[PDB]
Formats: structure tokens, sequence, C-alpha cells
């Protein structure tokens, strides 16, 4: 069982793919996956074939969000790559600086810098992960939701595993900005919320004691004393 | 306008190839079919290669075996008739897993030889064993090997690699832990002592860390 | 010289204990290398009679060695070399609250780090494996070498090992850094941290530590670590070795400049390292575009050297001078969100609008580079009237 | 082949080390605003209605 012929395993990738499409299973999904790509590695099967089957479950692990094993495949991905096989080298590159970003690895950071050509970065996945790893180190949150709202490909699935704290670290330099109070709507246009129903959810937890009965805007004089809290 | 008034997979990016393992040792890695390792493996195995102290807690199937399987391996130096690691754990199913395990990482590496002892054996079997063909590692429940110590029919003066699996259940006992003290004091004072187990209680947090020097500490 | 009488001399040395002399006889930077009677085929036969095991096999692999590096070929002189370096620890090991191999392992390990680079690039010429491979298995050699001093622990200072720490610690540090495995240094630098004789190693591998260790620290972004470490490397180094205070300002520049110090033109005249001229210029007036230009003619050599991001965040640092010149000029306390967009246009930054003047101002003042506070009514920026833009030292 | 190169002399006590006399400066961060640079910027607030 441990040996499996590479059709078969095409055929069971196949199957997956559609499977996945058709009812989106994630369990089942990351378990025939994770079979998958043991029985490629057990038998060292390093080609297009098992770049594909790499390239196809990090695809799958980021509609459901799943760094460990976005990151299994990322990290097998980047070997794959250097072993000169054709693959997504842009937009998994990408991706893999996306990750770095989530993780917080400024070496990682730079030790993929280092080795970008200019074919490389004139792809537009690597060049919106750039400009988002831009956007981030420089803290300007401006341009990292104007980039998150419209990010190519998976790029935004990458995001939302940090969009969060990202959200979080821009309300606390809003609120230590903003005075005598900050309206919600710049809360809604700056940190990329698509809808003012999602707003009031992010922005309910924090307990922010706004001004005014209705909650029109965030008194950030009287929540100064909570950012401490989160 | 008033003025301004004052887990189970690791998280980075680096494979067993990053370890600077043995080739020998990526080979079984790739083949027993290790993709990327796990958070307590990319923590320990650094390490605990460079033959340094290690204390970890960790959770069941989170590779806590492997980690000293592949830092014992890795300083491996093989010599014939003579013992340089010694892992020791309180019930036969992990003595013999563990067995396996070396057994499984090590299809490449010819030279190293591992052994197995355990209660429910005659003694005069395991001193034949150790005779005939003396391994470099030797795997066993304390009772036994205390008594394979104590009998001389095992020279531990060559030990280099002492090792702990699941350390609590042993160090909570009595007799086990006064095992364990009487091994220890014959092995050499110059070494590498590791202790793995599941839960590491604060109470027996000092009594496992009493027979290292500076270890280095993790717990999930 | 005869190889009778040399083997006749190692034989003296080694009965003695005499580490230099036994060193001097196993390094490649002795002329007895280049005397063509000492370089042989196959000394197994001699060796023998002379000196017991195991010396007469790592004495007859460094004869090997010697004749390989006579006719080239480095890859069997480094496999020899490897060959020396397995024979030797397990003779230093023997050598129970003795110390005297110790300059015997430190020009073994040397010689097998340049026989490693000199395989590698032969192997790059054959085209058979990839830049590197050599070096891992010199870390692993080194990594052996590292252990076995460690271990010893219960020996007494005059006559521990643990003297030839640093020294392979910092031949471990060379090679990571070559391969960019720079998450391996973290257990040396542990144990290094751990030990009593931090203080007391020579200097100059106490150096070579200090340089590396701030530079993974500034590899990981911790600025003050790296900034002490790499000044304790750059105020400490000797005057001949030029190159190394070179790569010491190359990697302590950009945490100067990121603490508010900026280097003197002098200084870069000096170590020859114009690359920094402009971007020096560019952060101290606040000029983004000028900046940003530099950045990019000298792009290829900041990514080699591995500074790109940390020179970065100096366009951080231009953003608070653009706005204090802003400030300056306009010498008003509530000043308009509107003169920032002007500035920022000037200095042809794509896609600026006041909505991204906002969200730079904060960012600066949520760092603390700027006191003041947003409107966002009236669309002003107001500041402290004192300290509105306090030193970079003190932030 | 940019790396760290092996000291000449494992020792030297500080007597042969190199000391820098004031490489750094710190007094770039002035009120005063006169270059050119300054100069230009100002011209284009002018431009823009800023003084």
């Amino acid at each position: 069982s441990t040996v499996r012929p590479v059709a078969v395993l095409k055929k069971s990738l196949c199957m997956v793919k559609c499977h996945w499409k058709e009812k989106q299973d994630y369990a089942f999904a990351c378990e025939q996956m994770k079979s998958i790509r043991q029985d490629l590695t057990v038998q060292g099967i390093r080609t297009e074939f098992t770049v594909e089957v790499y390239e196809t479950h990090a695809r799958i692990a980021l509609e459901k969000g799943d760094h460990e094993e976005f990151n299994q495949c990322q990290t097998q991905l980047k070997s794959l790559y250097a072993e000169n096989l054709p693959g997504n080298v842009g937009e998994f590159t990408a991706y893999r600086i996306l990750y770095y970003i989530f993780t917080k690895n400024s070496g990682d950071i730079t030790t993929e810098l280092a080795y970008l050509t200019r074919e490389l970065k004139a792809d537009p996945c690597v060049a919106h992960a750039l400009a988002l790893r831009t956007a981030w180190a420089l803290g300007n949150y401006h341009r990292f939701f104007r980039l998150y709202c419209h990010a190519p490909c998976m790029s935004g699935y990458l995001v939302d595993k940090f969009a969060d704290r990202e959200r979080k670290v821009a309300l606390k330099a809003m609120i230590k900005t903003f005075r005598p109070a900050l309206p919600v709507s710049y809360l809604q246009a700056e940190l990329a919320f698509e809808g003012e129903a999602a707003c009031r959810a992010f922005l309910e937890p924090l307990g922010l004691a706004y001004t005014g009965p209705d909650n029109s805007s965030i008194d950030c004089r009287l929540s100064l004393a909570q950012l401490s809290a989160f | 306008l008033l003025d301004y008034e004052d887990s189970y997979v690791s998280i980075h990016s680096s494979g067993f190839r990053d370890f600077l393992l043995k080739p020998e040792l990526l080979r079984a890695i790739v083949d027993c079919g290790f993709e990327h390792p796990s958070e307590v493996q990319h923590e320990c195995i650094p390490q605990a290669i460079l033959g340094m102290d290690v204390l970890c807690q960790a959770k069941s199937g989170m590779g806590k075996t492997a980690v000293f399987v592949l830092a014992t391996l890795q300083q491996l130096x093989p010599v014939t008739g003579q013992v340089s690691v010694l892992v020791m754990c309180h019930t036969r199913e992990l003595a013999f897993q563990i067995s396996k395990e070396y057994e499984r990482f090590s299809k490449y590496m010819p030279n190293v030889k591992v052994a197995v002892f355990f209660g429910g054996l005659s003694i005069k079997k395991d001193e034949e064993v150790l005779k005939k063909n003396c391994p470099h590692i030797v795997v066993g429940t304390p009772g036994r090997i205390l008594a394979l110590a104590r009998n001389k029919s095992l020279n531990l003066k060559h030990i280099k690699h002492f090792i702990l699996d699941e350390c609590d259940k042993m160090l909570e006992q009595l007799d086990m832990r006064r095992d364990v003290q009487e091994i220890f004091r014959m092995t050499p004072h110059e070494k590498q002592v590791m202790m793995f187990s599941a839960t590491l209680s604060k109470e027996i947090r000092p009594v496992c860390r009493k027979f290292m020097q500076d270890p280095m500490e993790i717990f999930v | 010289i005869t190889i009778n009488q040399y083997l006749q001399q190692v034989y003296e040395a080694i009965d003695s204990r005499d580490g230099a002399s036994c060193a001097e006889l196993v390094s490649f930077k002795h002329p007895h290398v280049a005397n063509p009677r000492l370089q042989m085929a196959s000394p197994e036969e001699k060796c023998q009679q002379v000196l017991e095991p195991p010396y007469d096999e790592m004495f007859a692999a460094h004869l090997r060695c010697t004749y390989a590096v006579g006719n080239h070929d480095f890859i069997e002189a480094y496999k020899c070399q490897t060959v020396i370096v397995q024979s030797f620890l397990r003779a230093f090991q023997a050598h129970k609250e003795e110390n005297w191999a110790l300059p015997v392992m430190y020009a073994v390990a040397l010689d097998l780090r340049v026989f490693a680079n000199n395989a590698d690039q032969q192997l790059v010429k054959k085209g058979k494996s990839k830049v590197g491979d050599m070096l891992e298995k010199a870390a692993e050699l080194l990594m052996s070498c590292f252990r076995v001093c460690a271990s010893d622990t219960r020996a007494g200072i005059e006559d521990s090992k643990k003297w030839g720490m640093l020294f392979l610690v910092n031949q471990l540090f060379k090679i990571y850094f070559k391969i960019n495995k720079l998450h391996l240094c973290k257990p040396l630098i542990r144990a290094i941290d751990s030990s009593n004789l931090k203080d007391d190693y020579s200097t100059a591998q106490r150096v070579t530590y200090k340089y590396y260790v701030g530079r993974k620290a500034m590899f990981d972004s911790d600025f003050k670590q790296a900034e002490e470490y790499l000044s304790f490397a750059f105020e400490h180094c000797h005057r001949s070795s030029q190159k190394n205070k070179r790569m010491i300002l190359i990697y302590l520049l950009p945490v100067k400049m990121l603490l508010g110090h900026m280097p003197t033109v002098e200084l870069l005249k000096k170590y020859h390292l114009m690359q920094f001229a402009e971007v020096t210029r560019a952060v101290s007036e606040g000029n983004l575009l000028l900046l940003h230009e530099a950045l990019a003619k000298h792009e290829a050599f900041f990514i080699r050297c591995g500074i790109f991001l940390i020179l970065e965040k100096l366009k951080i640092i231009t953003y608070r001078n653009l706005f204090k010149k802003v400030y300056l000029l306009l010498k008003t306390h509530q000043l308009s969100l509107d003169a920032f967009l002007v500035a920022l246009k000037f200095m042809q930054v794509e896609d600026v609008d006041i909505d991204e003047v906002q969200c730079i101002l904060a960012n600066l003042i949520y760092m603390g580079h700027v006191k003041g506070y947003i409107s966002h009514q009236h669309q002003k920026l107001v500041v402290s009237k004192q300290n509105p833009f306090p030193p970079l030292s003190t932030v | 082949d940019d790396e760290f190169e092996e000291f000449p002399a494992e020792d030297w006590a500080g007597l042969d080390e190199d000391e820098d006399a004031h490489v750094w400066e710190d007094n770039w961060d002035d009120d005063n605003v006169e270059d050119d640079f300054s100069n230009q910027l100002r011209a284009e607030l002018e431009k823009h209605g800023y003084k």
C-alpha cells in the first residue's frame, strides 16, 4: 500500500480536487492530501507532478486556514522549485513572503529577497506580496489594507491570518492619534471592512466606550486605558 | 482645536536538511516519510546535536522520540566492544518502540548496533548478548540496567549519551529513582543527558533537572 | 628534510606534548608542506614504526593531503583532511585534564574549512553538486570537535578543553553564514552565554563571536543587542585586518543609522564603503527620492550583504525627517495634513493622498517619533508645542 | 570571497587595535533648515500655497 503508482496517485489527486470543489470537506481533503504526499515522499519522487500536488494541497489549505499544513506544503515547494521544477514560482514565492509576514520572520524575508530575480519580481503576485510586505514593515496600514482589498490569486487568504492583528495595531495607532473622537466611518474606510455590521462586530469585543448613545464614534481619550488590554 | 497634551508542525521554514544531519541520516528521514519537523523537533534537534542536556515535555505523537534518536545517531562514534548511548524507560513497550525507532533511523548506517534489555527475560541472555556483540546503543528498563551494571556484565564507563524516556514516570517512584541515581552515578561525569516525558509536574522538575548540567528546558 | 627526519620530529613533539610544534608540523601554513620529499602518495607503510595510533594515521593522512595540495585536486585533499580531523578527535578525547592539543585542533579545523571551500570550488566546476555541499560536512566535523571540547567540564580551568570552544563556535558561525542556516546559531550562543569563560577567551575569537552574534541579532531584528555586539566588535579589531573592520561596518551602519547615528563621509572613504554615502545623505536630509535612488543603484550590493530590509526602515526615519522639515518650514503647530501630501508628492511617491498621509503620521505618532494628534474634523495635525519630534536616541 | 578572514595574531590587548575618533555624527538633527533640498521643498510648498 505504501508503494502507489504515479498514475493511480494522479487519479486520486484529481478525484480529491473534484470532491473539494463539490463539497469543500476540509478534513477529508487534508487526510487525502497528507496520504498523497506521504506516498510521494516515501518513494522519493521530486518532479513536476510532486510540485503540482504540493501546490494543490497548499491552495486547498488556504480556503480553510491551516498555517501548519500550508507551511509544510510551502517549505516542500521551496526545495522543489530549487530542484529546477516549473511550478508556480512567482505565485508561491509571494505566498512564502506572505507567510513570513504572518509569522514575522524578517530573516526569512531577507533570505527570500536575496534570491529574487528580475523575471520573478516582475510577477504580479510577488509584486503585490512585496508591496504588502513593505506596507507592513513600514507600518502603513492604508497601503496594507488597500492591497488587502484586491489581493491577486489567494493572497487575501494568507492576509486574513494576520489581518485581524494588523487591524488591532492600526486601531491602536488611530486611537493614539485621532482626538477627541474617531469616526467609525474612518474605521470602515481604512481597515477595509466589507460592511458596517462586520466593522461593529470587530469593534464590539474591545469595549472602547464609544461617544454618544448611538455609538457613532470611538472616544479615544476614554479608550486609551482600554488599549493596553488588547 | 485644543493643544496636544502629553504545535504539531513547526512554523519555521527549516526542514530536516537544515539541521545539518548526516546524509545517511537524512536519507532515512526521507524514507520514513518525515517531511517537516515538529515544533519540539525544531527546538531540540539543534541543541541536542551539539551533545548538550535537554529537558522536554511534549504531548505524545509530536515526534518526541525521533528527536533524541536523531541526536544520538548524529554524534555517534561507534567502536567495537563499547557502549556509548544508554536509554532508560519505565516500560518494556516504550523500550521496544524506541529500539524499533533506532532501527528505522539507521538503515543507511550499518556500523550502528542497538540492543534492548527488559524484565521478564533471563539476565544471562542479556550478558551473553553484551559479551558476544557489544552494541553502541542499549535501551532498557532501570531495573535490568541496574542489575547488568551491578553484576559487571555491562561496561558503563564509556557512556556519553545517557537519556531517559518518560522521565516523569521513573522519577515519581522511589525504587525507580534509586536505580536511576545508581546508574547515573556509575556513568562518567562527562556526557550528555536528555529527558523526555509527556507530563512533567513542577514537583518532579527539580529532581528531574538535578541530573543535568544547565539543560535546555522546553514545556508544551 | 627527509621524511624519516620529519616523522622523528613529529614523534618527538608528540612525546614531549609540544602543542605548538605539533600544530606547526600538521598545519598547511608551514614551508614543510612545500617540501617535495615530504609529499608522498602511500605513507601507509611508514609512520607505523614511528607514531603510535591514531597519530600515525593522522599524520599519514596529512602527508597524503600535502601531496594532494601539491598536485591540485582539492576534493581528495579535503577527504584526507576529513580523515585527519576524525583521527585527531579520537586522540584528543583521550587527553584527560590536559588541553595540550588545542593548537593542533585549531590548525586542523582551519585547514579543513579551507579545503572544504576549495573542494566546493572544484565540485562546482565539475557540476556534480551545488555550492556549499562540503560546508555541511565541515560543519558536522566542527560540531564533533565542539562537543568533544564542551563535554570536558570536570577538568580544572588550567587544563580544561573549554578554552578551545569559541574558536569552533566561530568556525561553525562562518559555515552557517556561508550556507545561510542562521537558525543553527542559537544553541552555540546559549552555550557560550552559559560558559564561564566567555570574557576570558582569546581576543580574536571573542571579536569574531561578537561580530557574528550581533549580525545574527540584527538578522533577527534585535537592534539594541546587535548594536552592542557589533560596536564591541568594531571597537576591538586589529589594525592590519582592514577587511574585517569593513565587514563589521557593513552590518553596523544600518543599526547605528536606525538608532540615529550617521556614519561620516571620512569613515566611509577610510573603509571604502561609499555605497552608504547617498543613503546617509538622503536619510539626514529627509530626501525620500534620493534614498529610493540610492537603494535602487546599490540594490545588488545591499541584497548581497543582506541589509536591504534594515536599510528600508531608514525610509521610516526619512519620513520623520521630511515631516520635521515641513514643520520647520511652516513654523506652525496646527499643521495641515495637505502640506505633508504636497511634500510626499514632490518626493515622487506613487498614489499618495491625504489618507496615506494620515496613516503615515498615525504610525509615526504610535511609534513615538511624533508627539501630536490628528483632528480629522478640520483635517489638521496638532503637535505638542514642546518636543514635537523627540530625538531618535530617546525613542 | 567576501567572508570574515582570520586575524594574524590571537591576541592584541588593545595596544594595536584601531580606535576611531568620532566617526558617528549625532548633531545632524537640528532646526537649521537651509540646504538645497530644503530650498527645493520650500519652493514646492510656496508653489502649492504653503509658507
